[PDB]
């Protein structure tokens, strides 16, 4: 049977000491989370790499598919170009 | 300070560098890890390092020490004294001293108060605690760092004393926010500009400036509370004047205090940096196991022996007892304990490389107060290298008397020999590339007599400012190739290494050299590049040839590693990096708001004046020969591209040094006076729009004209460098006495300044303008060009010497050419015109030159991590063993993570494919297109609906008459000659829902015969 809706607050941290607090639903897709981050940061979805609990989050899946819960922390990471 | 320190000055800042020029570091233990640390600190420019060691050289040490030679071993030299001269050479500004005095629990530690930081490796734990207690209780505390690698495990510890001041906690520059409205309330609510979230967090402090109306907030400090992405509350503004417009808010960075506990206390209640959040409990489990090893060494005066069941049972028993004394009562991890007992006597050089990078950055934090230090433990480990081995027998790990004993005791002889047999392709040979070659040498890569080869390529010669992060290059190597020099140095580290050094860049124009057969011969490709384009290109080549690729990169304290493995992962190009920042055309040309806008404008003006326009001038007269011919073609109605701009340059050509100064003076008047007056003519300071708002609303800033004054050093600097650059372009000789402020004032003394005359030229205000394309030539302009062309022909001012100009090339690293001085003066004059804060020469150079901050500490760290992943590639490890890493040592923060899972693209009927799939059909001489269609369906499950060869449409059933092609042979259909063996085809299939676009499949390689 259909479940009760489970709203949650999650944190997206950069590797520069910043924290983005997001109001999400557990049924949100990872695609939708990238869209919300674009609204907050101006970063296009195809530049966002999101890490949760040592795994890279991919499109087509939901927060619940990745067992992301209340107060979970995600990391927004980037590749650097120097060498 | 120096051009040797340029790239890293942008990481640390002048204040931190100066403290490093006054710091004395004491480093004890000169095994592999102490050497890595000493190499990093000396490269980073610590003023004085003492390297201490009490041990003699030993054959085993050749496996982990990249400066030791076999002659050192036969003479049994002290380990610190043997490497002293090699370390000193890393930069002659550093004082490197050796010490070999005994160092035990009866040693008077008073001699240590000469040092600001103490770094201890390979030291017994009881003595570490005694030194730690001494250090932390000095009147100013001596900062204390302890670091060790045992087999595949490591332990890093910092104790900077009870209260340590961090002056900059993040390494990030304060952001600026434009204000849109402020309410009169308690608390007052600030709203920032539309479409620009402030990106601030509750609790941060801001200062304010340029607010119009609400007097009392300018010059104040406010602590904010975030309300929405666009608004935050400040203090009480109820009593203040109403807000009108404008205003800029700037983050204030507050120093923070960090508290450290003693080593003794931290052993019982450890604070650990969590580097893999899939296993947040692992660092405490490692802490336990590694404390058990210290207790084993104390109890038995030796490390456990590999394969000795009693030793590992005892280590487990010690680990179990320690776990009971910890607060959480954490279960003992029997796998960690087993592999620690197994490998304790070995030493993993790439792990020491990575730990040594992190530990060296911690030393820099200890003597500078720049960046927040580790607090207090880091447990980098290489367990993913051995888990796939299962539980092997110990025969494969026993020493054999060669330099690889240290490594073999970590990973086993089978994997060592696979490393020795590797063919690897190292693309780029700068900072990362030099660290990689040294890491390859310690691992034995490509040393097998039979197989094995390191191919390294780089198009560049060695320059000054490279000796900072590239430890294989010396000043006497200037003008020598990077790849040749690094290859020769690596052979000194390991004489068995087989290296093939090239002078090429890897790009489309060298694809005939590095062709598919070349990649097919490699086992792994490793990039050491400084740009995104090269990375995406190399990635496309590895993907096309089913070869793994290990990429890495740094920027300052930031770094990454990425693992790309055929059939297991996505490739580099599955993700997009941040593009170069695009300053909008209108912002750059008419409405700057930041110093970055005026610097880019000055860089572009240099390019326009001294490179682009001279070369257009040259190519024009080369194409059209002489001035008489152009004059005849203009009067006969012809139009030549760029002709009117060329004639303008021809007519205004300066003839002597005096006219070069006059031209430079004229450009000052145009750029920094007339431009301001023209914008104010189009948009008066008080002009308003239809919505009643001011046109000069944030981020727009009104210009104000500048009056030329040779007594202003900024004005003199512009005039000097503009005049000497124009003299260079127009081939006018000049002496350095012609540059004096006295000589210049005389040349301009009787030179009239043309009064400003406005125009009704249209200036674009759209933030999405992007150039006005090309304005059509007017009838007046053509008439003026003919007048100037005749005037030049009549006065013999169109000879061969007049039809050419010298083209300059922007060179940021030569201070005598005036390029940077021109850019800095022009940028700061434009900034002053717009009331923007100017920037000094070093900041202007960084931004104009696109210089990427770099420091050897990060570079050594990511290179060590890449070498660990390369061991996994060599062994054909499963997907879960691999790790990408994303890190920033400023925080510090290290995020290991599984790499990108390969994605499946669905064709139809459950048939999917990945980026790695390639399909094959083997035909014969009479094999028809119908045979090809049936062969794909039988072998792969679905019938093609389209067959394409590049752009040739071989079979498209919806095109009229293509059914006749089914009966044609594949020979007559394709017509092959270049590749006699096969042809690569693009095959598509019928979609699930009729009428949609056909679905593409894997590339299909068709072989014409059976060979
Ligand atoms: O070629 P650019 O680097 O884009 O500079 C041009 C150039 O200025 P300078 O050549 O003196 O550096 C034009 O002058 P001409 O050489 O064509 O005579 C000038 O045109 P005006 O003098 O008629 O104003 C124009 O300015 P604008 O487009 O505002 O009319 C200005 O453009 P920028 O300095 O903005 O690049
Ligand atoms: O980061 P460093 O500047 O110390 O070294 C970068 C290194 O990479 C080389 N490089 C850039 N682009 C390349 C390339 N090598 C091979 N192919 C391509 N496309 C550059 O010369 C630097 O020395």
């Amino acid at each position: 049977m259909h479940h009760h809706h489970h709203h949650m607050q999650i944190f997206v941290r950069t590797l520069t000491g910043r924290t983005i607090t997001l109001e999400v639903e557990s049924s949100d897709t990872i695609d939708n989370v990238r869209a919300r981050i674009q609204d907050r940061e101006g970063i296009p979805p195809d530049q966002q790499r999101l890490i949760f609990a040592g795994r890279q989050l991919e499109d087509g899946r939901t927060l619940a598919d990745y067992n992301i819960q209340r107060e979970s922390t995600l990391h927004l990471v980037l590749r650097l170009r120097g060498g | 300070d120096d051009a040797l320190y340029s790239r890293q000055r942008y990481v640390l800042g002048d204040t931190a560098m100066q403290k490093m020029a006054k710091s004395h570091v004491f480093l004890s233990g000169m095994g592999g890890l102490g050497l890595e640390i000493a190499k990093n600190l000396v490269l980073a420019g610590i003023k004085a390092v003492t390297i201490h060691d009490t041990e003699k050289c030993q054959a085993w040490d050749l496996g982990t020490n990249f400066f030791l030679s076999e002659d050192d071993v036969v003479n049994k030299r002290n380990r610190a004294e043997a490497v002293l001269k090699h370390i000193a050479e890393l930069n002659p500004y550093v004082h490197v001293t050796s010490s070999s005095v005994p160092f035990n629990e009866t040693t008077d530690l008073s001699f240590l108060d000469k040092y600001q930081c103490v770094v201890l490796t390979e030291m017994k734990l009881p003595l570490q605690k005694k030194i730690n207690d001494f250090c932390r209780s000095q009147c100013p505390p001596i900062k204390f760092i302890s670091a060790d690698v045992h087999g595949i495990w490591s332990r890093l510890f910092c104790d900077f004393g009870d209260e340590f001041e961090v002056l900059d906690t993040t390494g990030e520059e304060p952001k600026e926010i434009f204000i849109s409205n402020i309410t009169q309330a308690n608390p007052g609510i600030v709203t920032c500009l539309e479409n620009h979230p402030h990106k601030l967090e509750t609790g941060q402090f801001l200062t304010f400036r340029e607010i119009n109306g609400m007097t009392g907030l300018n010059g104040s400090i406010q602590q904010i509370t975030v309300i929405s992405p666009f608004s935050f509350s400040i203090g009480d503004t109820t009593e203040l004047e109403p807000y009108l417009h404008g205003g800029i808010a700037v983050q204030v960075k507050t120093p923070k205090t960090v508290f450290f506990e003693s080593l003794e206390r931290q052993l019982k209640h450890p604070k650990c940096l969590i580097v893999d959040f899939s296993n947040p409990e692992a660092p405490l489990e490692i802490h336990t196991a590694m404390l058990a090893l210290d207790q084993f060494q104390e109890k038995y005066s030796r490390k456990p022996n590999v394969g000795c069941q009693q030793d590992s049972e005892e280590l487990l028993k010690l680990a179990t007892s320690i776990s009971e004394t910890l607060e959480e009562k954490p279960d003992v991890n029997a796998d960690i304990v087993h592999w620690l007992s197994w490998t304790a006597q070995g030493f993993l050089s790439p792990l020491a490389a990575a730990v040594g990078g992190v530990a060296s950055q911690e030393v820099l934090k200890a003597v500078t107060g720049k960046f927040s230090p580790l607090c207090q433990w880091l447990y980098l480990e290489a367990a993913d290298i051995v888990e796939s081995l299962g539980k092997p027998e110990c025969e494969e790990f026993l020493p054999r008397g060669d330099r690889y004993d240290a490594l073999r005791a970590c990973i086993g002889d089978t994997l060592c020999q696979k490393l020795q047999n590797l063919n690897i392709f190292l693309v780029g040979c700068g900072a990362i590339g030099c660290e990689m070659l040294k890491n390859f040498a310690l691992l034995g890569v490509g040393t097998s007599k039979e197989k094995g080869m390191i191919t390294v390529t780089d198009p560049d010669l060695i320059e000054k400012s490279n000796l900072n992060r590239q430890f294989l290059f010396r000043p006497h190597h200037i003008q020598k190739p990077k790849s040749y020099t690094a290859a020769d140095a690596t052979l000194k580290i390991n004489s068995q290494i087989k290296i093939d050094a090239h002078l090429n860049k890897v790009c489309p124009t060298t694809e005939t050299i590095y062709n598919d057969e070349f990649y097919t011969k490699q086992d792994v490709i490793i990039t050491a590049l400084d740009n995104v384009e090269a990375r995406r290109y190399v990635d496309s080549r590895c993907l096309a040839n089913l070869r793994p690729l290990l990429d890495s990169g740094t920027m300052g304290t930031k770094g990454h590693t990425e693992v790309i493995v055929p059939h297991l992962t996505e490739s580099y190009n599955s993700h997009r990096d941040p593009p170069e920042e695009e300053i909008p055309f209108a912002t750059l040309k008419s409405f700057p708001a930041a110093i970055e806008h005026t610097i880019q404008w000055a860089r572009d003006k240099f390019e326009s004046s001294f490179s682009h326009k001279p070369s257009l001038f040259n190519k024009f007269w080369q194409t059209y020969s002489s001035a008489e011919e152009v004059l005849q073609k203009i009067q006969s109605g012809h139009s030549l591209e760029g002709c009117f701009q060329v004639i303008k340059l021809l007519s205004r050509r300066p003839r002597n040094w005096s006219q070069c100064v006059e031209l430079a003076r004229l450009k000052f008047e145009k750029y920094f006076n007339h431009k301001a007056l023209q914008l104010l003519h189009c948009f008066p300071l008080d002009i308003r729009l239809k919505d009643g708002s001011l046109f000069w609303q944030s981020p727009k800033r009104p210009p104000s004209p500048i009056k030329f004054d040779l007594n202003e050093p900024l004005h003199l600097s512009f005039l000097q460098n503009a005049a000497k650059l124009y003299a260079t372009v127009y081939c006018i000789p000049f002496a350095e006495e012609d540059l004096s402020a006295d000589a210049l004032l005389n040349i301009l003394s009787e030179v009239k300044i043309q009064e400003f005359k406005p125009s009704n030229k249209v200036v674009q205000t759209d933030e999405t303008a992007r150039k006005p394309d090309h304005v059509p030539i007017s009838s007046e302009d053509e008439r003026n060009a003919i007048f100037q062309l005749e005037k030049a022909i009549l006065s013999n001012e169109a000879t061969k010497s007049d039809l050419q100009m010298a083209v300059l090339s922007f060179e940021k690293d030569d201070d005598h050419n005036g390029h940077i001085d021109f850019i800095t003066a022009a940028s700061n004059l434009r900034a002053k015109m717009y009331s923007i804060e100017p920037a000094d020469r070093f900041k202007t150079k960084r931004i104009a030159g696109k210089i990427i901050p770099a420091i050897a500490t990060t570079t050594a760290t990511v290179s060590g991590l890449v070498a660990l992943e390369m061991i996994k590639v060599t062994g054909g490890y499963p997907f879960e063993a691999y790790k990408n890493c994303f890190l920033n040592l400023a925080i510090p923060i290290v995020v290991f993570t599984e790499t990108t899972e390969v994605r499946k693209t669905k064709i139809r009927n459950g048939i999917s494919f990945t980026i790695w799939d390639r399909w094959t059909v083997h035909g014969k001489e009479d094999f028809t297109l119908l045979d090809f269609i049936n062969a794909v369906k039988e072998k792969y499950g679905i019938e093609p609906t389209m067959v394409v060869q590049g752009v040739k449409m071989l079979y498209v059933p919806v095109m009229p008459g293509h059914a006749k092609r089914l009966k044609l042979t594949m020979h007559k259909l394709v017509k092959p000659t270049t590749e006699k063996k096969y042809v690569d085809l693009t095959v598509s299939f019928a979609p699930d829902i009729d009428g949609d676009e056909d679905l593409p499949g894997p590339p299909v390689r068709y072989y014409f015969s059976h060979d």
